[PDB]
DNA sequence: GGATGGCGCCCGAACAGGGACTG
DNA sequence: GTCCCTGTTCGGGCGCCT
């Protein structure tokens, strides 16, 4: 029907070949009720193991509704795949909610010369049979492309919504719409709908997001009328390392305090111009980070710390120690605590924030074992974007950096 | 006959010709077993005889099978896979048979001349070619191709596993309660049928591949049970392995070893218990095959308690999804780990073994949590659902250990069993400073040109003592001077040292480390009653970290 | 003796990432 | 920049199944 448009890779870069991994019964029950539909519809094909090219696939359960949602791991088609300004008002609406709008990629065709690197594998139970593998014929679903060649039809279909509302920003990312607007609980939902059905004329969720509470974490000193060696000692290691995101940090008066071989034990009464350091460095933690500039061309870096107790504390940079956003993230502080469970939130909130400030998915670096994450996280997992991560043994020192008292 | 299937479209990789290998002598048994299965061949069109106008050659041999009666023509293409295209192949894993459910009937048959049926694509027959001698001087020697799949090439085992699931595929949209497991070309079939109506879906499925070129010969159709599938017996109501055969030298080598190492990894599906650590510790830095190398006395005894493991008669059963899958884990010394899953008491499915060495230092928690990822990706592979532990690990052990790791661990659902030996932490770390407890400010410093350095402490009871290293590292140093802090402290003890990579470590609680000094530093923190373990940032004049530091660097740096 | 593919195990080798160090 | 230490991935051998 509608003319193709061509799109190829990266100079020197192949396709992706990448391993499917092990997927659960009810998962692949539910991609194979969903692949068969979708090439009754013409939107895959059948290939052999002729094409040397692979993405992983999963499925995902919505929180209450019996039915499945189809992802495929396309974020390293994405780094192969050859190369509108981001709002920076949706950051300040009252609600914002995100719509999957990820079935209208399937009205496009694909370019004939990339469908071949657009291919999956679904698995047998028990290797009962060997993998069936797919290739897509339509715009897939989560890859780069697929919103930018939509990009044209995209705007025709939102423009008479967004003229007959001037103050609702709708942004679009992978194949989320984010729209956030000003207006009441009540009547935001009810626009919600009219965008829906709206959506639903042409062809063919969760949950309610709110920017306006998104408060940030700043470094705290603790507050004590009886001082150690050993809380001095915890401080000036702590001071020393903030110093170095805020230069004006100094500690000078408070390591004098501890000359000599004292006792752990040993209480230590602050002097006037050590208290007064102490209090000059926490005005100087609230004051923000200075010369901090946001640079598209290059990655979003978030660390991850476990504090325990169901507390999670973040930091977004793209330089050491040029933060531009440092966050925390609590839970359940229950017995039956899955930590997994509650990374994958917390990844999943991060995420959320990064594409809403800055409109671009962040690189993790994430506090658990690459076996124990890459076992668990799907099960867990209501985002159809996935954004990259690599694993790491953070020292336990900035664990205590980014506490909470 | 030959599959009307469509021909799977192979290309080189771009710039590369076609194979020239010349023929290398065979001998004359092999020749006489050659022809005949050539003039065969090419009879059945599965070759065609080529002239002088394609250049290309490669080299052909023939093994016996294992019918050990007739003979399996092979070819030498490892020329032309160098220069074949990527595949990505199909066959994702192996069948395993406690994944197999309780069936009424019960079919084993598999497909006869399996790569000799299915085409090759025409354009690519030529890089096929292969030249075979005679009688000399009575007849010279032929040159065919591949009109089929050859046995010897890269891409022979996807194509034919893809063309087989198409075949199938039709089979089994129409019957779709009829569990067909394909590997190569064998074929489980099981039914909730009667024998008499299971026997004519039989048949069914034999018409179905006779229409697509695969015959089913009735010499490896089997009927009754025990059914030979995958190396194992299948039973009514149980499975077991084939006969495992260890090897006895004397002389063990390291091919003797690698083999006695394989037969028993593949014997612990089954046989609980199987302990193969000392038998692995040898192989290690060797450089031959034909080394020879002498068992250790730990390696005499768990080559010893293995042989008698297997001189018991033990089975499997088969998967049934509405009971609930269990999985119960066994601790073994030296980081050795066997599992058993089940769903009814003492009736497992299938055992298992964990004992992956990961991570230079590491205690028992660590290495539980590792078994407990690796059986549910395992399990899910097999059964695709999770199964319920049952851990010889406590409670309270489990909720300290994720409580204090700055690392987000955790283990799906559990329950503790009693069976010795427990996992447990041998030390713990105190979370404040110990009131009473003599305070030990340690460091250590080397040179990298000359590899000198020294490591000592400075306590805030007077004491100061330093101990001098010879090809020793800064890390090593910090190191060692935290072993100088337990040796001369008592059993409550305070340590402030400004290594984070020692006091990352420490702080794992590792009871186990390829370390020596790192297990000197394990033995000592165990028999402490209390530690305390402080960081403080290196060169920055906090004391009494000042103190020792200049005591340390004092004539190797500077 | 001389082939290929899958999966498993174990090992050593070649990387990548972070921290500390010289003057 | 270098040296050190630890991590993961890769391919070698063996085991098992045209
Ligand atoms: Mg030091």
């Amino acid at each position: 029907p509608i003319e193709t448009v061509p799109v190829k890779l990266k100079p020197g870069m192949d396709g992706p070949k990448v391993k499917q991994w092990p997927l659960t019964e009810e998962k692949i029950k539910a991609l194979v009720e969903i692949c068969t539909e979708m090439e009754k519809e013409g939107k895959i094909s059948k290939i052999g193991p002729e094409n040397p090219y692979n993405t992983p696939v999963f499925a995902i359960k919505k929180k209450d509704s019996t039915k499945w949602r189809k992802l495929v791991d396309f974020r390293e088609l994405n780094k192969r795949t050859q190369d509108i300004p981001h709002p920076a008002g949706l950051k300040k609406k009252k609600s914002v909610t995100v719509l999957d709008v990820g079935d209208a990629y399937f009205s496009v065709p694909l370019d004939e010369d990339f469908r071949k690197y657009t291919a999956f594998t679904i698995p047998s139970i028990n290797n009962e049979t060997p993998g069936i593998r797919y290739q897509y014929n339509v715009l897939p679903q989560g890859w780069k492309g697929s919103p930018a060649i939509f990009q044209s039809s995209m705007t025709k279909i939102l423009e008479p919504f967004r003229k007959q509302n001037p103050d609702i920003v709708i942004y679009q990312y992978m194949d989320d719409l984010y729209v956030g607007s000003d207006l009441e609980i009540g009547q935001h939902r009810t626009k919600i709908e009219e965008l829906r059905q709206h959506l639903l004329r042409w062809g063919l969720m969760g949950y309610e997001l709110h920017p306006d509470k998104w408060t940030v974490q700043p470094i705290v000193l603790p507050e004590k009328d009886s001082w150690t060696v050993n809380d001095i000692q915890k401080l000036v290691g702590k001071l020393n390392w903030a110093s170095q995101i805020y230069p004006g940090i100094k500690v000078r008066q408070l390591s004098k305090l501890l000359r000599g071989t004292k006792a752990l034990t040993e209480v230590i009464p602050l002097t006037e111009e050590a208290e007064l350091e102490l209090a000059e460095n926490r005005e100087i933690l609230k004051e923000p980070v200075h010369g901090v500039y946001y640079d598209p061309s290059k990655d979003l870096i978030a660390e991850i710390q476990k504090q325990g107790q169901g507390q999670w504390t973040y930091q977004i940079y793209q330089e050491p120690f040029k933060n531009l956003k440092t966050g925390k993230y609590a839970r359940m502080r229950g017995a039956h605590t899955n930590d997994v469970k509650q990374l994958t939130e917390a990844v999943q909130k991060i995420t959320t924030e990064s594409i809403v400030i800055w409109g671009k998915t962040p690189k993790f670096k994430l506090p658990i074992q690459k076996e124990t994450w890459e076992t668990w996280w799907t099960e867990y997992w209501q985002a159809t974007w996935i954004p990259e991560w690599e694993f790491v043994n953070t020292p336990p020192l900035v664990k205590l950096w980014y506490q909470l008292e | 006959p030959i599959s009307p299937i469509e021909t799977v479209p192979v290309k080189l990789k771009p710039g590369m010709d076609g194979p020239k290998v010349k023929q290398w002598p065979l001998t004359e048994e092999k020749i006489k077993a050659l022809v005949e299965i050539c003039t065969e061949m090419e009879k059945e069109g599965k070759i065609s005889k080529i002239g002088p106008e394609n250049p290309y050659n490669t080299p052909v041999f023939a093994i016996k099978k294992k019918d050990s009666t007739k003979w399996r023509k092979l070819v030498d293409f490892r020329e032309l896979n160098k220069r074949t295209q990527d595949f990505w192949e199909v066959q994702l894993g192996i069948p395993h048979p406690a994944g197999l459910k309780k069936k009424k009937s019960v079919t084993v048959l598999d497909v006869g001349d399996a790569y000799f049926s299915v085409p090759l694509d025409e354009d690519f027959r030529k890089y096929t070619a292969f030249t075979i001698p005679s009688i000399n001087n009575e007849t010279p020697g032929i040159r065919y191709q591949y009109n089929v799949l050859p046995q010897g090439w890269k891409g022979s085992p996807a194509i034919f596993q893809s063309s087989m699931t198409k075949i199938l595929e039709p089979f089994r949209k129409q019957n779709p309660d009829i569990v067909i497991y394909q590997y190569m070309d064998d074929l489980y079939v099981g039914s909730d049928l009667e024998i008499g109506q299971h026997r004519t879906k039989i048949e069914e499925l034999r018409q179905h591949l006779l229409r697509w070129g695969l015959t089913t010969p009735d010499k490896k159709h089997q009927k009754e049970p025990p059914f030979l599938w995958m190396g194992y017996e299948l039973h009514p109501d149980k499975w077991t392995v084939q006969p495992i055969v260890l090897p006895e030298k004397d002389s063990w080598t390291v091919n003797d070893i690698c083999k006695l190492v394989g037969k028993l990894n593949w014997a612990s599906q089954i046989y609980p218990g199987i302990k193969v650590r000392q038998l692995s510790k040898l192989l290690r830095g060797t450089k031959a095959l034909t080394e020879v190398i002498p068992l250790t006395e730990e390696a005499e005894l768990e080559l010893a308690e293995n042989r008698e493991i297997l001189k018991e008669p033990v089975h499997g059963v088969y998967y049934d999804p509405s009971k609930d899958l269990i999985a119960e884990i066994q601790k073994q010394g030296q980081g050795q780990w066997t599992y058993q899953i089940y769903q009814e008491p003492f009736k497992n499915l299938k055992t298992g073994k964990y004992a992956r060495m990961r991570g230079a230092h590491t205690n028992d928690v660590k290495q539980l949590t590792e078994a407990v990822q690796k059986i549910t990706t395992e399990s899910i592979v097999i059964w695709g659902k999770t199964p319920k532990f049952k851990l010889p690990i406590q409670k309270e052990t489990w909720e300290t250990w994720w409580t204090e790791y700055w690392q987000a661990t955790w283990i799906p659902e559990w329950e503790f069993v009693n069976t010795p030996p427990l996992v447990k932490l041998w030390y713990q770390l105190e979370k404040e400073p110990i009131v009473g407890a003599e305070t030990f400010y340690v460091d250590g410093a080397a040179n990298r040109e000359t590899k000198l350095g020294k490591a000592g402490y400075v306590t805030n009871r007077g004491r100061q003592k330093v101990v001098t290293l010879t090809d020793t590292t800064n890390q090593k140093t910090e190191l060692q001077a935290i072993y100088l802090a337990l040796q001369d402290s008592g059993l409550e003890v305070n340590i402030v040292t400004d290594s984070q990579y020692a006091l990352g470590i420490i702080q794992a609680q590792p009871d186990q480390s390829e370390s020596e000094l790192v297990n000197q530093i394990i033995e000592q923190l165990i028999k402490k009653e209390k530690v305390y373990l402080a960081w403080v940032p290196a060169h920055k004049g906090i004391g009494g970290n000042e103190q020792v530091d200049k005591l340390v660097s004092a004539g190797i740096r500077k």
